[PDB]
């Protein structure tokens, strides 16, 4: 086991350390069947690293960051009922709302049609979808820590991901889950800090 | 011709190094710079410990099935080599195993001397059992591993894939094997792990005229070569 | 068109993929970067920083400020070591949570040297000698000052130099008690001039060297 | 039949001798239907040559080895029941846990999300999945024989393959089998040995 | 994008594929190789090693040490051969399990020469002559010493040379008794000086030559 | 990756196809040819040979 090893630091680079695909959310949507459907007809998730402890910790090693963002969507559906479910292949709208732009509030909201918001139209059964958002920060680096206040009497916007099913009047309820795999790319970091414990994570 | 070889305070006599084998045609060598590191740090005591050590002789008979030794194990009580093999934590060494064998012209038989890398024997699950030390173990014809299988379920006729020599008494009565350091690592623990294993099996059995000496001596003389270890090497900064 | 043949591994998503991807904001002009001071290009840069060892992880000292101070005092000449620190930077609860150890927890294999640095935080008047011994791996730690002296050691004169550095070389991955020891003994008891306190504290800091190397990331951080 | 043949040793090379695809395991998983499911929801297999006699024998011709590893996953599912089974196309997570890394213990274990472990997300019906693991050995060669002990009073880690189905609440039980086809690549070998019999194989 | 046309053989997995594949550990730095002594670049290198023939596969000798020793003794001058070995290195239970034969079992076609080497393991005082005959393929083996002598043979004087080598050339694949024979006869009976034993043993070794060639791998190893 | 557009005639098997194909025995070394006498390069070579006409195809 005790092996002679030459100098090798390539895998401790910032890119090697950070640029690794990792699921950051599991969005869920149900097919637009007019049966009992709520909330359910569309999913929304504000992009954030603060919901997964691995990426959060690795970033909070530092104060400031910059990185592009390779999102990859793994969709998985199935019939909700014992019902002998027959359903033509569904299409999923995966909309990326850029920072500081309106969010969908309904399945039929105007935002879904908006030209601003880039949308993927993903046909189920095909390869997982993918987009690469660039550094969309207002400042010149994503700040994980911000000593300061909004008003004088922390948080940074990466965008929003909204998802719906485009197929309209489906007879059989098809539940679907979209695992979002985020992979930071072209990562730069500044001003290292101590890691936290695994305490408030 | 009779060549008398001295290593340190130790002298042996060799009839001739006429047929002295080098496993894989690779001579023992220190850990080269391309595979070394100034931060994984070796030292070279190949001054004193690297001498001839002559194990206690074994007696070949008509009934003998074979003998075996492990390395560096056999030399774990052999003076400075045995000391270094316990003081140091990591070590590497080649060997020169000169199996001399003393017989008349009226004895007959043949030995196969085989040097085996990673000679894992079996009837194995025990250190003391798998490492008999200086005296080595012996084979069988049915723990002690099996003659024709080398212990490792392995027809002895194919054993000649290993580095080897044949001591056929009518011709040569001695064999030499120059073993380089062979391991998956450049350096490793000597006490926990035996790299080489010597196995001497009578291919042709001993036989002799009427009232000759009934049991002849096989003598092993093992010389460590390019013995090098760790690594006490500390830097104290001002 | 061009005749092609889809191969295995087509239409799969390997998380370790490195392909191109279509940008969602191609017409967007990205906020250009500034030269923020303090850019890190390799995580080892953080392991190379000397960070204080929490020696005393007792039931009461631990998770306090006192867990970082090895107290020297006046008491009978027992050659028991002041401290005996095992050099398992990944699994040793003292070195484990150092910055070095925090980074090493992210990797599976690693090798290099560790520089330890003991800092005396007593009086300018205090005088004495300590024996900083290094036990290589496979050797059990020394229990008495003579055993330590006959091995590898540094006699640290407190009155002359307030710190002592020691670079240990043969540090490598545990698996997946060995590594060696850094021990500290009283060579002499500490001499003070007057009512000066006879209770000092030594701190300790550890870091990797520039040579140090890690590989095969093993993020294991869950709840 | 008795043909004059010129010198030809290309097919007796180490690469030609070893670099040949061969099934090394048949993992099995059942769909995460909350019907009666055990153990069944995920498969785990420690990579090893010692479970297939052909590769084992060919390797145990030698003492030491090095080789990359082209794994190829042939997935085959079917409905477990006579039930008129309707099921939207399933996705399979094929995770490769590198050597010396934690193994999954549950379907919902944290390891499945870990960024360290590379995972394939394979959509059923598509081409068989494939990855190439490199030489992941701690030492400088895979040792088939190791005369020596762990402690003083044989085995080498290639990784683990874990598999699960990502689709969550399936009504119909779908049994699935993933045949793993290993193909050593860039093989080097050292210190030949006699072959064993076919006795303890 | 680029217009393409999926061809037949798309999305199939041919086990004999040789394409590229995405690496699962691209950022991993592989443990670099050392120069381990004893690297093999071709399996024929192992067939080129002279390995001992198990002549006597009798019900009792087989799977023992005695299955490798052809015993010479003193008995009536019957010109029956000491041994008659058929040169079917793939299917002959003697040559089958030699290293040569073990490798040949992995292949379907093969051709080249085999060097056999008989080694006398008697006394330095023993004297005599043996006739090592080679019968080419298609010729039934010789049954008497004269038939052997009038063919291709070597008279091996034991007292002068302890071994005899014989390179047979026309060895080729069985199919998918022929090949020839190497026989050994007593030319003279063995002469010993005194009470020296009149029971010796000859060993035999076989190997392929550098010329030897194999092709079309046929691993057939199951349980 | 490289953006492509599958065209018509994709995933069809035209028996008159002439594409490349993956070899099943890539590591196999083929038995090399000899100069057998009598090689034909075109079937017309056989039509160029004078062959006897069966004139009388009567019942007998």
């Amino acid at each position: 086991r005790h092996v002679v090893q030459h100098r090798s630091r390539s895998e401790s680079s910032i890119e090697s350390f950070f640029a690794r695909g990792a699921c950051v959310t599991i969005m869920t949507v149900d097919n637009p069947a007019s049966t009992t459907n709520k909330d359910k007809l569309f999913a929304v998730w504000k992009i954030t690293y603060k919901d997964t402890v691995q990426l959060r910790r690795k970033l909070e090693f530092f104060t400031y960051s910059r990185f592009d963002m390779e999102l990859t969507f793994v969709v998985t559906a199935n019939f909700t009922e014992t019902n002998n479910g027959h359903a033509l292949n569904q299409v999923y709208q995966i909309m990326y709302v850029p920072p500081g732009a309106p969010v969908p509030e309904k399945w039929d909201d105007y935002t879904w049609q908006t030209s601003s918001n880039p949308s993927i139209f993903y046909t189920y059964g095909t390869a997982p979808a993918r987009i690469s958002v660039p550094y969309v920060g207002i400042s010149n680096a994503y700040s994980h820590f911000y000593d300061g206040f909004s008003k004088v009497p922390s948080l940074n916007d990466f965008g929003i991901l909204a998802v719906r099913v485009v197929n309209d009047h489906n007879p059989t309820k098809v539940t679907s889950k979209i695992r979002v795999y985020l992979k930071p790319k072209h990562i730069r970091v500044w001003c290292p800090r101590p890691p936290r414990a695994v305490a408030y994570y | 011709r009779v060549l008398q070889l001295t290593l340190g305070n130790s002298t042996i006599t060799t009839q001739e190094a006429a047929n002295s084998v080098v496993a894989y045609g690779r001579w023992p060598e220190y850990l080269r710079d391309s595979e070394a590191n100034p931060v994984d740090q070796p030292t070279e005591p190949d001054v004193a410990a690297c001498r001839f050590y002559t194990l206690d002789t074994v007696s070949w008979t008509k009934e003998s099935r074979g003998w075996w030794w492990k390395l560096p194990d056999a030399l774990r009580d052999m003076g400075l080599f045995g000391q270094n093999m316990y003081y140091h934590y990591l070590g590497r060494s080649g060997y020169t195993v000169h199996v001399q064998c003393n017989a008349s012209k009226f004895h007959q038989g043949a030995l196969g001397v085989f040097a085996v890398p990673e000679m894992c024997l079996a009837g194995h699950t025990s250190y003391q059992n798998a490492n008999p030390g200086e005296k080595g173990g012996t084979f069988t014809g049915t723990f002690c591993p099996v003659d024709y299988l080398l212990g490792n379920g392995t027809l002895l006729g194919n054993a000649f894939v290993f580095p080897h020599q044949i001591i056929n008494l009518r011709t040569n009565n001695c064999a030499t094997l120059v073993l380089p350091y062979v391991n998956s690592l450049s350096i490793d623990s000597m006490v926990k792990h035996n790299n080489w294993g010597i196995a001497i099996l009578p291919l042709a059995p001993l036989n002799f005229a009427s009232e000759s000496s009934p049991e002849i001596p096989i003598t092993l003389t093992i010389a460590p070569m390019c013995c090098e270890f760790n690594g006490l090497r500390n830097i104290t900064l001002p | 068109g061009l005749p092609v043949m889809n191969t295995p591994g087509s239409n799969q998503y390997l998380t370790a993929d490195n392909f191109q991807s279509p940008c969602a904001l191609p017409e967007f002009d990205v906020t250009p970067p500034i030269d923020i001071p303090g850019e890190v290009k390799n995580m080892m840069e953080l392991a190379e920083i000397d960070t204080m060892i929490p020696f005393d992880l007792s039931a009461t000292k631990k998770n306090t400020m006192e867990m970082y101070r090895v107290r020297l005092s006046d008491k009978p000449h027992t050659d028991d070591p002041i401290l005996c620190l095992s050099l398992s930077p990944a699994s040793d609860p003292r070195l484990s949570h150092t910055m070095l150890g925090e980074i090493l927890n992210y990797y599976t294999h690693w090798a290099g040297s560790l520089k330890f640095t003991f800092l005396f935080c007593g009086s300018m008047m205090a005088t004495g000698k300590l024996l900083v011994s290094y036990a290589p791996p496979g050797a059990d730690p020394p229990k008495k000052r003579k055993e330590a002296m006959l091995g590898t050691h540094v006699i640290w004169d407190i009155g002359l130099q307030s710190s002592c550095t020691m670079v240990v070389p043969w540090i490598s991955n545990t698996t997946y008690t060995e590594g060696g020891y850094i021990s500290v003994f009283y060579q002499t008891r500490i001499v003070v001039p007057l009512s000066t306190p006879r209770e000092m504290d030594i701190l300790g800091f550890v870091s990797a060297c520039n040579d140090f190397s890690v590989r095969l990331l093993r993020d294991t951080t869950h709840i």
